[PDB]
Parts: structure tokens; C-alpha cells; sequence
């Protein structure tokens, strides 16, 4: 399927219901790297300065709000190619010294579709306008 | 007491969430400009802090792209105000952030804070500059812990 | 002192470790390991407890000193929507405190570190500013006139 | 008398009718209201902190000291170091007033009436009086808690 | 002691916490169960009227005789000779049962508990107890109640 | 004025005051009723839509077409270029009726306390008064408005 | 009748969770410990069926932990009330942990019951001794299948 | 981290809160036994004689009532060093000839882990100190 | 007979797979099953069903016995809180039985094994406490007489 | 008549209108108290069941065991080898009582009432009127429910 200006709409409002004003945030995040971590256990020693040892610790908490605040960012952007590409490449640097796979961007990614769908339901999760416009995001940040 | 209580805490994330767009950065991006354009005609020399991300060109994609990271971060940071702990973490990442860069002070924050003082009410209904300044500078408190003044 | 809402959190995650229905065991064991953080903190201070036994901390005389100062913390924590009486409350614990001599104001900074930094170990949820904006007020309250 | 299950029962009840936040002041003024009542020469023995005015933060000072005394000599009942240390604490506080002790009788009375009253039926008066009789034994020292 | 002030405060007391209609039945309920609660070997002494089984017809009867004699004789605490004419008549009916008076005494605490726990905080426990005193002395005649 | 601040200001408070489905005509009734109240000689500039009859079926075709004209007009705030060409297409009706600009003045007026009056305390009468102008700038072309 | 009803049921769990405490053995202990005194003090010759635990040093480290054991199976046993098709199933485990032990009979759970009877009218508040005995003696009986008398 | 003091006081009212008054026991029993056998369906035929194939028969939910109670006891015994002890090795000689391994007992304990935050809400949950009093009973129940 | 609530759990879990609603497919299903385990327990009580065609157990009338029993065993259910009721409904079914010949007491205890048997396999969460407290009065009432 | 669809049509209004657990009784006894209403002179065939008090355990008990065999017919209605041979057994039972067959259609007349006045408008009084025949035919064999 392709990210195109109606999968763009679709992901953006489903998003905000998503990722909400704040009070279910710590939640969400949570939901979402309790996933990244039991699909990926290994993935775990990238995230040592942050205590992914301990997904319940203040410090991870914060680190869980950063990368969905990067999430809201690139989502927001969705309908703006020309600052999107530029925040993308941000977020890229951001890990360019990590050695990030792209089977493990695909890990958060599916991690973030099941935080979704289970913030809001089943019932209205679109899986390819997600899957889409995720993979226009990650491979952003994975310079291509 | 001038301290951001559990009150001024409710109050600041109304005001916040009456003004923040969730799906466009259409609403962001104005805030955003306005506030550092406030700060630009008001410190001079500040928009050469911001070389880096063409402070000069504010209608530049790299600088939308920075203004969109900065309410992002503060954003999240007025989300945290219902969780302290997290919270500390948190501005405790935006200080390093902020740290290791010459001219960046704890002047520049009161600064941008009279910036926001005088946007918010401009695009904010029903705005408490009392409650909200509190728990503003509850926030640059702990993102300018190790600063100069 | 401190807003009514702020001042319901603290109340509430403190009846959480704390209460009438807590057996006293608990109670001395959270009190041993706040003065003991005290005297790694500030060893100097640990000479001023010596009337009641701080050589052994497992004794029935320190026991009860750190039951009966855990006691007028709980006490002053379930008066912070009295402001009056919590006035009175804590200039008689500050009566109490100038009295003694080598007490110095910077030991209850230091008490006032511990506790910020025991408690979250202890509380479910621990809200380090709505306990700040509560306890400061408590702190310098009982350290008034302290050298 | 006041074994241990006795003890414990006390340490249940009392819990239970002292509560949390304010209506603990309730119940302390409530029991204060008793004293006076039951022995209105008892009231000019607290000058010292305004018992001319219950509802004067010195007296509400009082009452709050007082019933934070019963709650952590009650919650020391199952450790006997813990709990004569304090109770001689407190007899070296109340010694220097040269208390009739018969005010110590009036106290137990009207604590009784104030729990029992908030705990409702199933309060164990004879558990309270032995058990009170050890706390005013080592506040007092006087054997009329014998 | 129990003097006239006491005694209308009993009264008063009483007729409130006892209540109406099947509010009686469970005020009697109670103070049966906190005297055997109190004294588990008193239990034995009412075999006569089925104290194994509690919500029997025949204890509840009994129930229902105790807290109906409790409220004839406080009710007549204000006249000396109608009151000392119940309690002779009580004594009698007492006596041949050679019961300890030890049991009157338990009687009381689980009476004070229950009336207290219903009526609530300003239940008067010394005028109580000394004018249980008075009906305890009236049935027994022992000077335990003096 | 009304600047880019402003114009978000406006375009809240609008959707807010504005709601969803019958809602919609309530407020464009009211609105309509002000201005014929503020003007009543406009009235009977709007016999083409029976303004004879405001809750006939053709004057509320006229408000809910009125509305929807204001809504998507503030919607394109944020963008010139389609504001201004919609703004043009607003002028190319209105031009030929020929009609007095004092009551556009009038509009505005009816607009601000219908929006204001929905919207509560929060308000923002000067940001309402600078943007509108811009919008019966862009119909008319008068200057009154500049 | 005698059955243990689900009113009594109701009333037994309420008795034991006013006395539990669900995070320190202090109150557990005391109970327990205060049981098998009363037992031991009526039933001379029981005290040798616990020369396993050190039953004649009550305030032992061993006969503390299996007072705490004991004071858990009642427990399990009494919250199992309410679903007595896995009660059924616990009750037998805890008869087979009972058998094969001389002295063990019918006739000690009938004097422990009367232990009971004395010990928790003074640590329970609002106790009904009618209550508590017909499902007290509904859980012995599944205890006491395959004992003597 | 370490099972210190402050850590047992914590485990001991998060437990209680999810090991309740006995409503929800039969739900958190099964929650945790479900994710046992599902992370190891080998260990399965040590619970031959308990119905270890079928954890709904009140043959297993009685296991699963002891097994709670067990770890009841333990953790009300977290400030009885001495007790804690005699009740740990009584655990120990009651598996001591199953052969149960090291790798099992890690098993049981995330699953009783991953029932208490289950129980009481990630947002409360403190894994450091349930890690490190964990570590400690079952450390007991193996000998050393 | 038993208690209030006793008796509401019986009742409704016996609504559960027993009402008006359910053809009578099942009905004799449950019957058959009740009473094949009957003359596995006591063979010696088959016997006593040769009026009604025990032999064929798939015929009509041993389909319509089974059904009238299960029957009357729902009648005496549904009148669990009607003592006096059901005093006469358990008098007239033991009347039913005594007139019977062959028929002792024990043959209703081995029914009432069956049915704490059977009933498990049909009820969610069966109670056999609450089924225990209210069935076996039922059983004594209606075998009041036998030998 | 009473093809399969009206019987499984009589099947669910039945299920719906019969009910659970004391809703039961009183159907039951709507059902019995219209009976004797339709005619008065039915009653006294039932002395046997004490219908002089329709209160009583002994009708109440007749009431229970009547309304059960409706259900248990009724619940046989899809099946004619079981329903045929239990509707033989109530004719051995009713047979020897040698009642008049216009009472079993006064009966079928009150239970029209009675289900239909609970189950409400959407009764299908044809199908019970149908359905009921082939009921008090296999009872009583008259040709007068054909
Ligand atoms: C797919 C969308 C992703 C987003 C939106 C995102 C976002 C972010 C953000 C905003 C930061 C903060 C960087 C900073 O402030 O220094 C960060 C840090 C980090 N991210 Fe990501 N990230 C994504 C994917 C991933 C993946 C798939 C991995 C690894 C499997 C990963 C590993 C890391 C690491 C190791 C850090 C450094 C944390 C630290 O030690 O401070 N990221 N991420
Ligand atoms: C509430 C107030 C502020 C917030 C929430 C905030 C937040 C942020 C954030 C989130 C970033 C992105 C860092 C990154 O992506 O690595 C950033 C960058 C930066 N900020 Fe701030 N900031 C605030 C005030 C200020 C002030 C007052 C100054 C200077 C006087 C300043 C100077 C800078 C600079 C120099 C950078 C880095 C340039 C770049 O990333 O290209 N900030 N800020
Ligand atoms: C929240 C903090 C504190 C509270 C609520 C508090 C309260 C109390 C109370 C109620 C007493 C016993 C008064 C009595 O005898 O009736 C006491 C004793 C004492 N406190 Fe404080 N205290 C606090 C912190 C400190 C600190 C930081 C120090 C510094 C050394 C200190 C030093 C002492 C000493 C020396 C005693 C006397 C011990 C003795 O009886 O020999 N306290 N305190
Ligand atoms: C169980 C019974 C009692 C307890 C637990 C108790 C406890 C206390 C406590 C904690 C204080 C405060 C000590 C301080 O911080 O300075 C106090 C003070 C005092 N108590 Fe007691 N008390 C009891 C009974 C009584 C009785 C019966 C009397 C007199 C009839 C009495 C007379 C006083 C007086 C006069 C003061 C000091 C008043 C002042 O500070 O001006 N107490 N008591
Ligand atoms: C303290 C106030 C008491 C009152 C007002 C009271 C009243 C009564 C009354 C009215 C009766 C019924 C007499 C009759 O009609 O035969 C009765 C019977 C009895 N009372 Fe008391 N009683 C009191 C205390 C006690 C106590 C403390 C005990 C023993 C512990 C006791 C033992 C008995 C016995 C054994 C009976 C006979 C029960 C029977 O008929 O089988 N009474 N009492
Ligand atoms: C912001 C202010 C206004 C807006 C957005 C607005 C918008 C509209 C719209 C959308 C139509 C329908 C065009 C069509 O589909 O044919 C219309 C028609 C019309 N407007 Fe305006 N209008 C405004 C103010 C006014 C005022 C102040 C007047 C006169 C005092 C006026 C007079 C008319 C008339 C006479 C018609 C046509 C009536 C008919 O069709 O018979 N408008 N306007
Ligand atoms: C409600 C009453 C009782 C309960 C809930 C109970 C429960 C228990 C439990 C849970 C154990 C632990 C078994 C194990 O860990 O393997 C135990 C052990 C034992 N019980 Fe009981 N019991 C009760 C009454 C009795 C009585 C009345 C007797 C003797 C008269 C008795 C004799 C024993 C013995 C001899 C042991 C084993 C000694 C040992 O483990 O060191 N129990 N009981
Ligand atoms: C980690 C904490 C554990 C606790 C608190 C615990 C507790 C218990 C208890 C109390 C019993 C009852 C013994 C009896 O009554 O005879 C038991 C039995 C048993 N446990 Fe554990 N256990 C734990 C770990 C494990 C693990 C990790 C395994 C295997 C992977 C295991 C396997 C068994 C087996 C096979 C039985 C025997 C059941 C039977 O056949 O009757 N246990 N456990
Ligand atoms: C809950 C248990 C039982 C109930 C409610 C019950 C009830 C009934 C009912 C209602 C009938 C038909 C009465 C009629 O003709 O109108 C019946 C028939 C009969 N029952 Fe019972 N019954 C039960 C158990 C048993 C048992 C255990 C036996 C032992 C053999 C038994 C033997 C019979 C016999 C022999 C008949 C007569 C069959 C025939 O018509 O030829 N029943 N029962
Ligand atoms: C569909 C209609 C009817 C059904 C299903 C029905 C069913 C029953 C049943 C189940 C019994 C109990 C048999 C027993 O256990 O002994 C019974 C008894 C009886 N029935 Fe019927 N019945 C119906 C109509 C009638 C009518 C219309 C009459 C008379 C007007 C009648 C007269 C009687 C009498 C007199 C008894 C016995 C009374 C006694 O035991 O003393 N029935 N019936
Ligand atoms: C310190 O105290 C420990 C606890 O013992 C209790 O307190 C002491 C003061 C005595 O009163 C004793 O009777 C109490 O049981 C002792 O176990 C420990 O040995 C003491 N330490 C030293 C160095 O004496
Ligand atoms: C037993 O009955 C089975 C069911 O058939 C029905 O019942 C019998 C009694 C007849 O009435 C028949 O018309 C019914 O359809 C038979 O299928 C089966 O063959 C029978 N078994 C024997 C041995 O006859």
C-alpha cells in the first residue's frame, strides 16, 4: 500500500486519539516497549544510559516520551514533505551511532501498529495506512 | 509561595490544550515562530544561537523543524507536570541539551519566558499568566540547572 | 504552607506507609534507615542523639526516638489543610529542636534530602514536587531560629 | 492484664476509629470535649496551650500531640523496649506537672467513650481498660492502675 | 453513685440507642453477643433457654425479656420505690440460679460497649457505670456493686 | 491587524461557538435575529429568501448558506491565497445587490455577541473585531473597513 | 440444619479479614501461636505430635514458621469457601499431610476447634461463634476423611 | 539491585494489594500459571499428579491456591530474616526431588512478576525491588 | 431445607441448563445420562422402570419418565424459598415412591452421588456446597418412608 | 392444526410469560385464580388439594405440579413419541377422576389470559388455541378438541 494524502489523514486522527493530550501517555509508551522488548530481548543493551533493563524506572519513562514525542512530531509533519524530511534527517542523526537494523526499526514499528490499534480498537485501526506511513518514517531516519 | 502546585498544574495543560493542534503543526509552527520572534526582537544577539538551525530565515524548513522540536519538548514537558518523577528526568535531558553551547544562559530563559507571556494570551482562551508562569518557570528550573546566569 | 491538592497528595502517600494499623516494627525500620542516611550525610549530627541510645539502633530507646519523630512528621503531614494549628505545631517542634544544643539548620536540609530520598522506595507513585512544595515548608518551620 | 491478642484487638479498633486527614482532629476533639465534661476542673490544668479556647490552634496543638502520643504508644504494643522507653519518655514530660493521677482515670473514660462510640458495638471495653491500664501505669506509675 | 442528673442521662441515653420496633431485636442481639464474646463460659449458664443455638426462638425470647427488663428498671430510675421493688423482684427471680456476680460485672462492660457504640461519642461511661451499679446491687445484692 | 495569532485565536473560538448539526442553526438563527433586531430596515433587503418568515424553510436555507459561508472563509484564515479568492467570489455576489456597507458594520456586531455570548467570558472581542474586518474588507471593498 | 451456609460462609471471611494481616506475620503469629497454647494446655499429649517443629519451644524459629503454615491453610481454606469445587480439592491435600501420623485423629480437631473458639473472640471484633464453627467444622471435615476418631 | 529494607516493605503492600483478600486469587493464580506454561510448556509433566494439561480443574487451582500461599508467607516473612529461613528450606525439601532448575524458578518468578504488575498496574509496579526479594526467596527454595 | 442464598445459587444454576426455553432433546439427554449411571451404581434398580420401557431407553415412554422426573426435580428446586410449599410438593413425591415396590432408601442416595456427579460436566462453576445444603433435604424428603 | 412453527412459536411465548423461581408461583396461581373465576363450580373437584384456600401449601403444591406438566408438554411438543406417551400418563391420571371435558376448555381459556396478559400483545392466540387442543386431547380423548 502507499502513503498518500488520505492514508496521511487517516494515521494524523488516529494518532491524536492515540497519543491523546498526556494522561494515557505513560501507558502507551509503555504498552509499546513492553512489545519492542519481549519481541527483541537483545535489543535491550542499545538502551543501557536509559535503564532498559527496568521499562518502569523515571528514566525510561522519559526515554519512551522523547521517542513518542519524535512519533508526533514526523506524524504531524506527514502532510508537510519539505519539514518532514528535514526532522526525519534530525531523528537520523540522532541515531546514526548506534547501529540501529532495519529489522529492529521494524520491531518498534510493528510495536507502535499494536499500541495503536490497542489505544483505540481494532474495530478502526487502518493497517495500511499505518504500515505505510510508518515505512515512510523509519526509512527517513535510516537516512534511506 | 509561588510554587507550581497540583492547581496551576491543571491549569497550565487547559491552557495548553485549548491552543495545541494534534494532527497539524499549523498551530505549533505559529506559536513556535511568534515566541522566538518575540525573543529575536528583544535579545539581538540570540538569533546567532540559533545559527545552526538559520534562526535568521524563521520561515526556513530548518528552523520550522526546530520550532517544531522546541514546543514538542515542551510539550511533553507540561504532559510530565502530572508526573514529577518522570519529569526530572526528563528536564535533566533537555539541560545537557542546552549545556555545552556558549551564550545559551539562565538569562535567555527569562527571556523567551516573557516571549511566551506575551503570545499565549494572544492565542489562548481564558489565559492565567499567574498560574502559567509558575509552572513555566518550574520547567526552565530544571532545564537550567547547570547553566551560567 | 502548601494548596489544598498538593497538600492531598502528601496526606495520601503517606497513610499508604503510615498509619494507626502499622505494626511498630515497620515504623522503626523506615526511622533507622532515615537516620542512618542522616549520619552518612552529616556524621556530626550523630553525637546529638546519644540520650537515646543511637549507639545501638536496635535498641527500645532509639526505637522509640525515631517512632516519636516519624509520629510528628505524620502529625504535621495530617495538618497541612489546618494552617493555624500546623503554625503552632511546628514552633512547639521548633521549641523543641532550638533547645538542643549543636543543632545546626543545614542537618534538616540534610533530613529533608533523606526523605526525598527514602520515600520514593517506600510510596507508590511518589510525587517529589507536590512533597517539596509541602515539606520546605515543614522543614524550615521546624528549623525557625536554628543556627 | 492486656496480652497480646487483647493488644492486637486494640491496635484494630483504635486504627479503624482514628481514621485519616481530618477526622482525626474530630476525634480529638471529641475526646477533649469528654474530659472537660466528665471533669470540668481538668480544663484550667491547660492554660498552658489555651484550653480556654478549644478550637485555638494552641489548644488544637494539644489535642494533636496528645492523640499522635496514643497512636504511637498503642502502635508500639507488641514491642515491649519500644514501648516502656516511650512510656517513661512521656512520664518524665508529665511528672514534672504533679498530675492527680485521678485525671489518668478520667482520660481512660472518656477515650472509651470516644472510640467505642466511633467503633460502634463490637468495641472491647475490657480489652481497652487493661490495655489503658498499661499506658497510664507507665505515664503515671501509680499503682490505681494496678 | 448515680445521682438524678445521672440518672436522666441514662434514661435518655437508653431510649436512644435502644430504638423501635426490630431495632430492639438487633440492640439485643448484640449485647448477647459481646457477653458471651467477653466471657465464653457464661454461655453455659443459659441452657435453659437454648443458649447453643442464638437465633433460636427460645434465646431470642430470652434476649427479649433481658433488654425489656433493662428498660422497665432504667425507666423507673426515678422513682426509688417502684425501681427497688423491680430489682427485689429480680433478685428473686435471680438468687435460686446461684450465679456468680462476677457475670454482672461483664454484663455491664458489654452493656456500656453496646449502648456507647450506638448512641456514640457523647455516651456518658462514668454515669453509666455507676448507675449499672445500682441495678447490679439491686439483683445481686452483693456489695462487689457497692 | 489581525494577525496569524489572531486568526487561530478566531478559528477556535469559532468552532467552538459553532458546534455540530442542529446546534448550527440555532446559532445562525440567533445570529440573524440580532441583526434584524440591530437593523431592522435589513429585513426586507431579503425577500428573495423570505425574511417575511425566519423560520420558513427558505430564510433557513439563507442562514445555514450564510454560516457555511463564514465557516469556510474563517477556516482558510491561515492561507492568503485561497482566502482572498474565495473572499473575491463573496464579492462577485454582493456586488450587484448593491448593498449599503453600514450593514456589514451591523453583521459584525450581531457576530461578536452571538459568538460571544455562545462562547463565554474567554472571549476575544478585539482579535474578532480586527479579522472580521478583513473578511467584510474582502466582500465589499470598502474602506470603512480598513 | 448445621450446614455451612454461604450467609456463614460470608461471615467467616469477614471475622478472618478483620483479624488477618495480609503483609506482617505479627497477627498471624499471635493467633496461631495462642492457638496451639490453648491446645497444648488441654490436650497434654498433643505437643508430642510436633516434636518435628519443636512444639514445646513455642517461641522457636521452627514452630513459628509452622504455626505460619498452619495459619496459611486455614487461610487458603477459609477464602476457598466461596469456590468449593477447588476447596474440596485443597481439603484433601491437607488430609493426606494429616494422615499417616499417630496421635493425629478426629478427637485434637475438635479440641483445636474449641481453641479457636477461645482465641478469637478476643483478636476478632464482631465475632459469631455460630457462624464460625459450622464452616470451621466444614473444613475439618474434609481434613479428618481418613483419620480415626 | 538489592532486596534491602525499604525493598521488602514495598514487595510486602504490592503484594497484598494483588494478593487481595481471596476474590481475585483464582484469576491471579491463573494468570500466572498460564504464562508459565505458555514461556514452557516442558514443565508441564512435573504437574502430573495436579492436572499440569488442564490448569481450569479444580485439581490445578488448588496447586496453584498453595503455591500462593507459599510465596504469601515468604514475603510476610521479608523482615523475619530468621523465620524466613526455616519457612524457605521447608520450600526447598518439598521440590527437592523434582529436578527443578535454575532456568524454572526465573520462569515462576516473571510470571509472578508480570501477575503482580498485571494485578496492581505497570504504573505502580516496582521491578527492581520485585526482582531483588524474588531473587531472595527463590534462592531459598534451591538451597543456595 | 436451606438457605436463602443457598438456594438462589441452586436455582440459578440449575435455570442455566434446565428451563422452558430448551427443547426437550436435552431434557432426556440428561436424563439418560443420569439414569444409565443409576443402574451402574445400583443394577439392581433397573427393575423398577420396566412400566415405563427401560429396556429401550430411546423409546417414548422412557423418554417422557425421565422427563416427568426431571421435572418434578425442577418443581422442588423452584420452591427452595417456599418451605411450607415444598414440604407438600416433597410429601406427595414420596407418596409417589413409598407405593412403589422395590424401592429403597439407598437407591436416592446413589441418585444423589449421580447427580453430584453429573451436574458438574453441565454447570459452569458448580457449587456442590450450596447443591450439597439444598439437594440432599430435598432427597430425605422425597425418600421419607423408604425402606 | 398446530403444524411445528406454532409449536416452537408456543414454546418461546411460553418460556418468556412462565418465567423463573417465584415468578413462576405467581403465574400459577393467575393462572388457577381465572379458573375458578370462568367457573366458579371447578373448585370443589379440587378438595383433594385444599383449593378452599388457594393460599395454602396443598394447592399451592397442585398449582406447582399442574403448570410443571404444561412445561414439560409443552417442552415435548417437537418430539410426538415422548409427548404422545407422558400425555397418555395424564390420562390415566385425570381418567379416573371422570371429570367433564368443558372444564379442560375452560382451562385452555385461562391460560390464553394469563400467558397472553404476560407476554403481551404479540401473543399468537391462534397457535395456542391449536396447540392447547392437542394438549387436552391426549388428557382427555374427547372429539370435542379435534
Ligand atoms: C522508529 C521510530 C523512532 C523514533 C521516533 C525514535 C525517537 C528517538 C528520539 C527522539 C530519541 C532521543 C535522542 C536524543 O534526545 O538524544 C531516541 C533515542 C534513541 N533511540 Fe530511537 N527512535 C526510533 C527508533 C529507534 C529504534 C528502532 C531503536 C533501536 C532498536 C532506537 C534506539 C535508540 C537509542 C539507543 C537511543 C539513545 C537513548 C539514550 O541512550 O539516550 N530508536 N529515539
Ligand atoms: C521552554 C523553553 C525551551 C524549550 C522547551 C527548548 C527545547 C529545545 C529542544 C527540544 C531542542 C532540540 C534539541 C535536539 O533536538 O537535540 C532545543 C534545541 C536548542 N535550543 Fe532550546 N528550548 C527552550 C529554550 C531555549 C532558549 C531560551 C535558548 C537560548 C537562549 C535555547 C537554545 C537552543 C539551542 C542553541 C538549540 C540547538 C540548535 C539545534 O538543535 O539546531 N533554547 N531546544
Ligand atoms: C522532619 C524532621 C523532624 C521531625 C518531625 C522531628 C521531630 C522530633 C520530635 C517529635 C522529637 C521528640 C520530642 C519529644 O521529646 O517529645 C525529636 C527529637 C529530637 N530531634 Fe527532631 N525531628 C526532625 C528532624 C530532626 C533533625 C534533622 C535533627 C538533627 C539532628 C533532629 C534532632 C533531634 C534531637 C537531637 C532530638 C532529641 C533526641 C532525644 O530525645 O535525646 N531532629 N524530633
Ligand atoms: C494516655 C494519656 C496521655 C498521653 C498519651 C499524653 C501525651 C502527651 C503529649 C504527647 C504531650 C506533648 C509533650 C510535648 O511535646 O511537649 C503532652 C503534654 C501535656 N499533658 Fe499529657 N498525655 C496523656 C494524658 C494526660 C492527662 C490525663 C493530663 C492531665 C490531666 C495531661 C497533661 C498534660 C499537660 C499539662 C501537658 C503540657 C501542656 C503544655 O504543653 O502546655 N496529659 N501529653
Ligand atoms: C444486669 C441486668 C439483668 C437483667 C435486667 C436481667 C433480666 C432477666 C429477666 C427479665 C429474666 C426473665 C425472668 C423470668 O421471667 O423467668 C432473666 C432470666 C435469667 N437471667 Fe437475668 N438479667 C440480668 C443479668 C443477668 C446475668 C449477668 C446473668 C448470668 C450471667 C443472668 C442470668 C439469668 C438466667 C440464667 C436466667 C434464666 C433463663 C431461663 O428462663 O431459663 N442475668 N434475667
Ligand atoms: C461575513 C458576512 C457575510 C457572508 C459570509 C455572506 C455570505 C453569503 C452567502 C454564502 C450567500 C449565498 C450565495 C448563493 O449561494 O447564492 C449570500 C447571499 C446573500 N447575501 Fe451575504 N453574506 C454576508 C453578509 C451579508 C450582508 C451584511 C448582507 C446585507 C445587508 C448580505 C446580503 C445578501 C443577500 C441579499 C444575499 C442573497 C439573498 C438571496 O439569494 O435571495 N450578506 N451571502
Ligand atoms: C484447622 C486446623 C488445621 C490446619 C489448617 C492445619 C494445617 C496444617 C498445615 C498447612 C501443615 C503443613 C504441612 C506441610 O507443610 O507439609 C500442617 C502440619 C501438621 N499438622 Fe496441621 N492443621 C490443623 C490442625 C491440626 C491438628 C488438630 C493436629 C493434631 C492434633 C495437626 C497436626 C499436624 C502435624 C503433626 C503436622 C506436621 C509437622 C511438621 O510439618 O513439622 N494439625 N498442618
Ligand atoms: C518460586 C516459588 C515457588 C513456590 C512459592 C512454590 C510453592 C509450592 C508449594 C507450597 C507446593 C506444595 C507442596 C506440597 O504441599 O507437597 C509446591 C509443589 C510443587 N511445586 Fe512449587 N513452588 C515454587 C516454585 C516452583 C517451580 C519453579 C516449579 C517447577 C518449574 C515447582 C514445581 C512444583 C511441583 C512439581 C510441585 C508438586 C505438586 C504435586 O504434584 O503435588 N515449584 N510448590
Ligand atoms: C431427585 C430424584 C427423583 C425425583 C424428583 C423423582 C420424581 C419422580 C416423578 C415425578 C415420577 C413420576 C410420577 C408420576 O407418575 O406422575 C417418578 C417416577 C418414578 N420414580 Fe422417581 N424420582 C427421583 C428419583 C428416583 C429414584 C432414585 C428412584 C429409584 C428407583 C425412582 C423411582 C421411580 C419409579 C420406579 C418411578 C415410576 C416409573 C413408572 O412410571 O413406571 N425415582 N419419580
Ligand atoms: C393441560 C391441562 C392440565 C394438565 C397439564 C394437568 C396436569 C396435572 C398434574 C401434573 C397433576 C398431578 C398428578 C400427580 O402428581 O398426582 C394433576 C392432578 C389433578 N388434575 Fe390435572 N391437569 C390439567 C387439567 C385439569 C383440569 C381441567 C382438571 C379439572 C377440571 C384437572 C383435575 C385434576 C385433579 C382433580 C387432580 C388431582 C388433585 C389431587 O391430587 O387431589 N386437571 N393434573
Ligand atoms: C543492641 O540491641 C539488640 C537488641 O536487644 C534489645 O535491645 C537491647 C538494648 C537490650 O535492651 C536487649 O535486652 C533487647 O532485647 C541486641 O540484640 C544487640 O546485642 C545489642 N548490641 C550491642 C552491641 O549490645
Ligand atoms: C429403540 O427405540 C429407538 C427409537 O425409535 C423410537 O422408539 C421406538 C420405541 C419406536 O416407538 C419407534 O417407532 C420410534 O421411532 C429405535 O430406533 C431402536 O431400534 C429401538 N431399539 C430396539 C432394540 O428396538
Amino acid at each position: 500500500s502507499e502513503c498518500g494524502p488520505l492514508q496521511r489523514l487517516k494515521v494524523k486522527r488516529q494518532w491524536a486519539e492515540a497519543y491523546g493530550s498526556g494522561n494515557g501517555r505513560e501507558e502507551f509508551g509503555h504498552f509499546i516497549w513492553a512489545n519492542v522488548f519481549k519481541v527483541a530481548p537483545s535489543a535491550r543493551d542499545m538502551f543501557k544510559r536509559v535503564r532498559g533493563d527496568n521499562i518502569y524506572t523515571p528514566a525510561f519513562r522519559a526515554h519512551a516520551t522523547r521517542v513518542l514525542g519524535g512519533l508526533d512530531m514526523c506524524v504531524a509533519l506527514l502532510d508537510d514533505e519539505s519539514v518532514l524530511n528535514t526532522q526525519l534527517a534530525h531523528l537520523a542523526s540522532q541515531h546514526s551511532s548506534r547501529g540501529v537494523s532495519a529489522e529492529q526499526y521494524n520491531v518498534v514499528e510493528h510495536a507502535v501498529m499494536m499500541g495503536v490499534e490497542h489505544e483505540i480498537g481494532q474495530n478502526v485501526f487502518d493497517k495500511d495506512a499505518w504500515q505505510a506511513c510508518l515505512d515512510v518514517i523509519t526509512s527517513g531516519i535510516q537516512g534511506n | 509561595s509561588n510554587s507550581c502546585t497540583t492547581e496551576d498544574r491543571r491549569e497550565m495543560q487547559l491552557m495548553w490544550a485549548n491552543v495545541w493542534s494534534a494532527q497539524f503543526t499549523g498551530r505549533r509552527l505559529a506559536i513556535a515562530q511568534a515566541v522566538f520572534k518575540d525573543l529575536f526582537a528583544h535579545v539581538p544577539d540570540a538569533v546567532g544561537l540559533f545559527d545552526r538551525v538559520h534562526g535568521t530565515e524563521i520561515d526556513s524548513s530548518e528552523f520550522k523543524a526546530h520550532c517544531i522540536r522546541v514546543v514538542n519538548g515542551l510539550d511533553s514537558a507540561i504532559g510530565l507536570l502530572s508526573d514529577p518523577s518522570t519529569l526530572n528526568e526528563q528536564l535533566s535531558h533537555l539541560a545537557t541539551q542546552h549545556q555545552e553551547r556558549a551564550g545559551v544562559t539562565k538569562g535567555g530563559f527569562s527571556a523567551i519566558a516573557q516571549s511566551f507571556l506575551r503570545v499565549m494570551p494572544q492565542v489562548a482562551s481564558c489565559f492565567n499568566p499567574d498560574a502559567w508562569s509558575r509552572c513555566f518557570n518550574r520547567i526552565t528550573n530544571g532545564m537550567t540547572e547547570g547553566l551560567a546566569e | 504552607f502548601c494548596s489544598e491538592a498538593d497538600a492531598t497528595i502528601v496526606i495520601k502517600q503517606w497513610n499508604q506507609i503510615y498509619n494507626a494499623g502499622i505494626g511498630a516494627k515497620s515504623r522503626w525500620t523506615m526511622g533507622n534507615e532515615i537516620f542512618s542516611s542522616l549520619f552518612k550525610l552529616k556524621p556530626e549530627s550523630e553525637v546529638l542523639f546519644n540520650n537515646v541510645n543511637v549507639a545501638n539502633m536496635s535498641s527500645g530507646a532509639f526505637h522509640a526516638h525515631t517512632v516519636r519523630v516519624l509520629s510528628g512528621l505524620d502529625m504535621g503531614i495530617n495538618y497541612l489543610n489546618d494552617a493555624g494549628t500546623l503554625t503552632s505545631l511546628t514552633a512547639h517542634l521548633a521549641a523543641q529542636h532550638v533547645a538542643r544544643t549543636g543543632l545546626k539548620a543545614v542537618y534538616f536540609d540534610a533530613m529533608g534530602k533523606v526523605l526525598m530520598t527514602v520515600l520514593p522506595s517506600l510510596i507508590d507513585n511518589f510525587n517529589p514536587d507536590a512533597w517539596r512544595n509541602c515539606l520546605l515548608p515543614l522543614k524550615n518551620a521546624i528549623a525557625k531560629g536554628l543556627p | 492484664d492486656c496480652n497480646i491478642l487483647q493488644r492486637l484487638k486494640v491496635k484494630m479498633q483504635w486504627a479503624k476509629a482514628y481514621g485519616f486527614g481530618t477526622e482525626r482532629a474530630k476525634f480529638g476533639n471529641s475526646l477533649w470535649t469528654s474530659i472537660f465534661n466528665y471533669a470540668p476542673d481538668a480544663r484550667d490544668l491547660f492554660k498552658s496551650v489555651k484550653s480556654e479556647d478549644m478550637r485555638s490552634p494552641q489548644f488544637k496543638a494539644h489535642i494533636a500531640r496528645v492523640i499522635g502520643g496514643l497512636d504511637r504508644v498503642i502502635s508500639m504494643f507488641d514491642n515491649e523496649d519500644a514501648l516502656n522507653a516511650d512510656l517513661e519518655h512521656l512520664k518524665s514530660q508529665h511528672d514534672p506537672r504533679g498530675l492527680d493521677a485521678l485525671n489518668f482515670v478520667v482520660f481512660g473514660k472518656a477515650l472509651f467513650a470516644t472510640v467505642g462510640g466511633q467503633f460502634g458495638v463490637c468495641f472491647d471495653l475490657p480489652a481497652w481498660e487493661s490495655c489503658y491500664k498499661v499506658i497510664a501505669m507507665g505515664i503515671t506509675g501509680n499503682d490505681m492502675f494496678s
